[PDB]
RNA sequence: GGUUCUCCCCGAAAGCUAUUUAGGUAGCGCCUCGUGAAUUCAUCUCCGGGGGUAGAGCACUGUUUCGGCAAGGGGGUCACUUACCAACCCGAUGCAAACUGCGAAUACCGGAGAAUGUUAUCACGGGAGACACACGGCGGGUGCUAACGUCCGUCGUGAAGAGGGAAACAACCCAGACCGCCAGCUAAGGUCCCAAAGUCAUGGUUAAGUGGGAAACGAUGUGGGAAGGCCCAGAC
RNA sequence: UCCUCCUAAAGAGUAACGGAGGAGCACGAAGGUUGGCUAAUCCUGGUCGGACAUCAGGAGGUUAGUGCAAUGGCAUAAGCC
RNA sequence: GCUCAACGGAUAAAAGGUACUCCGGGGAUAACAGGCUGAUACCGCCCAAGAGUUCAUAUCGACGGCGGUGUUUGGCACCU
RNA sequence: UGCCUGGCGGCCGUAGCGCGGUGGUCCCACCUGACCCCAUGCCGAACUCAGAAGUGAAACGCCGUAGCGCCGAUGGUAGUGUGGGGUCUCCCCAUGCGAGAGUAGGGAACUGCCAGGCAU
């Protein structure tokens, strides 16, 4: 199985099961120059907030988009722009990357900005 | 060598079919294996027994790439 | 040059076909191209004469129905399991 | 609805379970029997089951 | 003699014999031979009309059977009563439905292959007809 | 084994399960009587369902034949080769209760609705009987697609059902007898005489008393139909 | 006595001294959870190494595996760490 | 704490003989004969490779096929 | 609004496979480095971190293409409920339902949310 692939694979069951439970999943994808966070609705069709490095207002005061520093940033804003929409409850959708590293710094800062899960 | 044996037959099969209006906790399919998926609102028991986890209507219904067969329950 | 007198049918199914055959009939159909298909009746004799030279299998036949003209092709024929009988065939608009 | 006329025309004696709950339900009692009923698509259905045993009058 | 093999199963529900036949055209040959009547063909039938054949066309051409007895048939014995077990395998047959053709033949003159399958016709338990090849 | 007066209403079973049980018995199913309760139940129509059966098919599991291709094995070398056998694969052809990349009719579960049906439904309670079934139809296992055989499923009838028909003939066809009639119409089945009703009408077939028992197979019996070969360049 | 399949007639059930098999145990992990992983078979290459051990690539795609019979399941694996 | 496995487990505890026999029952069930069946048997036929120096059918006939009888060996358990 | 890309779904092969072509500013990918976070029953392959010298080779996406897969009528055929019938191991007739395979043919998916790049 190529990376990509054995990723999904890697994914699938926490998604059926966030499905199953009717949760608002705050999705992570990560790549080695940026990294992106969507919270998307129970439907699993429509994005309600989204954030990541390829959007200049956050890449402009970060170093390097594919790092741990940029990816609390991100975390961070999801966070933000999450909780002015009246969105407080999420559960966190690792979606098969390893809950680790710049996964882990985004999560850490989403919740430290007030978001809960 | 010798035959003459059987088992006792184990009454499995759709006790509930669609459509049907059943309360939370009913028994809707007997099954050995999962030919039947649990969709919303239904659960899996240890031998697959599939179940309402709601007050509702019976609906099975075909998902997914593989064609599965799942029995879920509507509100009604 | 093969010329086969045909009428549309009536009815269908497998009694009204069935009926046909007691009668020395035999149902056929011809498709293809823009047109409907157009579900016919044949007389089994002049059609069994016919298909017993190679020609029939490989020219373009001529079907008249209601002195119209329809030129076609044999496409397919079923065959009564065991007697010198034709229970069917496809004609493919040529 | 518009009124049919349902005469019983063969025994129901050695007839299938269904088909004499049928005749119950067009309330045929015995053979030359007629019966006033409504011309509906449910009555119909009665008759087409048992029609080999009761003939219509429109 | 035909025979299977191997089988999964030794025996057989005696099961039915309804419809008509698959394989009702002469695929392989020239000419076939053809049932028109339903029935059981035996492997030592088969065998005895395969001989017959063969003799006839002094063994030029080709031929190809079309049928093959996969049937395990059982027969309980004398002096014995019934039950007790299912009996024991004894021979094999061919279930045969209106239509099927049984051998066929090419390689040989049609006059040829008409004799050749008329001996062998009088070895089977069901009437025949002959038959020919056809365009589509 | 036998069990004694009369009339009326309803009306089974010969199945499941358990049984030192198997021709006994018990619970349940099925009968009856009473009390109560739902639009309770049945038929049909429309609506919502799951099927893996008939049939089909051959990708799967097995089996099968023909052709192509082919590792491998058997034989000869003193590594190479033989008219041998050859799985897999490709193309073609079948077979399957314990095969399914297909798949009905029906049947069954559920919703809603009218008509009909003496509540036909469910619950509780008083009383049981019955748990040897038979034949016939359909779908099967067993047997020999033997048995007036045997074992299940499902319907019918007998059982516990008279009357008409099948010569006679529980179980097949027609049909369900409250009583009386020296009226009438029909069903299956019939209409020359025994014997009630056509020696009926019309078009054909048969010449065998076929009809009124029996297969492979044999044959210038005879009727109908569509084609073909040879032929006044003289055919048979 | 018990389990699996067929007979069993596409809901349940359904008999015969009908057709085939199995159980009367195992496991403190072979249970729980988190995280990860993915068979069989064949072709080619490769010390000893052979038809078959372990190594590499390719085809293949669950035909493997499931403590054990059969059937139904199983990749989100129920298979393997 | 029972392989009470005859697995809804009669007792904690149990094998045989009867031609010396006996009672209650059954044609619910065997032996004779009848009946149904006809695999088997018996009799006949269809095909014809072949035997018969030559030649299939004078006399026979392999591999296979279809029947008749009720008639043997059986099946069934309908009558007693 | 238009083209292009990424993410998350609907749908579950008319949507897949193959063959040919094609893309790197952006995105994606490979890629660079690895003491360290973290990892290998060995291996920085994978997981992971810090990056940006190179390339679209592979992968991925897009466009094309009927070798295959897939979908697929009409008509006939098979079966079958009910009623009737025959020469009743099997069939036929009336009526209703009506496959499977094959044939013609279709087919190189369709679609929503958010974000990024480009252009008018
Ligand atoms: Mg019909
Ligand atoms: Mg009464
Ligand atoms: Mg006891
Ligand atoms: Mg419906
Ligand atoms: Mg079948
Ligand atoms: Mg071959
Ligand atoms: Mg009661
Ligand atoms: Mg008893
Ligand atoms: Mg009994
Ligand atoms: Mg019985
Ligand atoms: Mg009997
Ligand atoms: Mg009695
Ligand atoms: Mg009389
Ligand atoms: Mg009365
Ligand atoms: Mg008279
Ligand atoms: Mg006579
Ligand atoms: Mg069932
Ligand atoms: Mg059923
Ligand atoms: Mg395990
Ligand atoms: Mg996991
Ligand atoms: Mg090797
Ligand atoms: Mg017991
Ligand atoms: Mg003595
Ligand atoms: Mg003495
Ligand atoms: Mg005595
Ligand atoms: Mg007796
Ligand atoms: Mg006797
Ligand atoms: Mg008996
Ligand atoms: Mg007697
Ligand atoms: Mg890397
Ligand atoms: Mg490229
Ligand atoms: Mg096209
Ligand atoms: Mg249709
Ligand atoms: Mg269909
Ligand atoms: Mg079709
Ligand atoms: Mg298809
Ligand atoms: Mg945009």
């Amino acid at each position: 199985m190529d990376k990509k692939s054995a990723r999904i694979r890697r994914a699938t069951r926490a998604r059926r099961k966030l499905q199953e439970l009717g949760a608002t999943r705050l999705v992570v994808h990560r790549t080695p120059r940026h990294i992106y966070a969507q919270v998307i609705a129970p439907n699993g069709s429509e994005v309600l907030v989204a954030a990541s490095t390829v959007e200049k207002a956050i890449a402009e005061q970060l170093k390097y988009t594919g790092n741990k520093d940029a990816a609390a940033a991100v975390g961070k804003a999801v966070a933000e722009r999450a909780l002015e929409k009246g969105i407080k409850d999420v559960s966190f959708d690792r979606s098969g990357f390893q809950y680790h590293g710049r996964v882990q710094a985004l999560a850490d800062a989403a919740r430290e900005a007030g978001l809960q899960f | 060598t010798r035959n003459g044996r059987d088992s006792e037959a184990k009454r499995l099969g759709v006790k509930r079919f669609g459509g049907e209006s059943v309360l939370a906790g009913s028994i809707i399919v007997r099954q050995r294996g999962t030919k039947f998926h649990a969709g919303a609102n239904v659960g899996c028991g240890r031998d697959h027994t599939l179940f309402a986890k709601a007050d509702g209507k019976v609906k099975f219904e075909v998902k997914g790439p593989k064609n599965r067969k799942f029995i879920s329950i509507e509100a009604e | 040059m093969f010329t086969i007198n045909a009428e549309v049918r009536k009815e269908q199914g497998k009694g009204a076909s069935r009926r046909l055959r007691a009668a020395n009939k035999f149902p056929a159909i011809i498709y293809g191209g823009k047109e409907a298909p157009l579900a016919i009746e044949l007389d089994h004799d002049k059609v069994m004469n016919m298909q017993a030279k190679a020609e029939f299998y490989s020219e373009v036949l001529t079907i008249v129905v209601d002195g119209k003209e329809i030129k076609v092709k044999a496409q397919d024929v079923q065959r009564h399991p065991y007697k010198p009988k034709l229970q069917h065939i496809d004609f493919v608009r040529a | 609805a518009k009124t049919i006329k349902i005469t019983q025309t063969r025994s129901a004696i050695g007839r299938l379970p269904k088909h004499k709950a049928t005749l119950l339900g067009l309330g045929l009692r015995r053979i030359g029997h007629t019966v006033e009923r409504e011309d509906t698509p449910a009555i119909r259905g009665m008759i087409n089951a048992v029609s080999f045993m009761v003939k219509v009058e429109e | 003699m035909l025979q299977p093999k191997r089988t999964k199963f030794r025996k057989m529900h005696k099961g039915r014999n309804r419809g008509l036949a698959q394989g009702t055209d002469v695929s392989f040959g020239s000419f076939g031979l053809k049932a028109v009547g339903r029935g059981r063909l035996t492997a030592r039938q088969i065998e005895a009309a395969r001989r017959a054949m063969t003799r006839a066309v002094k063994r030029q051409g080709k031929i190809w059977i079309r049928v093959f007895p996969d049937k395990p048939i059982t027969e309980k014995p004398l002096a014995v009563r019934m039950g007790k077990g299912k009996g024991n395998v004894e021979y094999w047959v061919a279930l045969i439905q209106p239509g099927k053709v049984l051998y066929e033949m090419d390689g040989v003159p049609e006059e040829l292959a008409r004799e050749a399958f008329k001996l062998a016709a009088a070895k089977l338990p069901i009437k025949t007809t002959f038959v020919t090849k056809t365009v589509m």
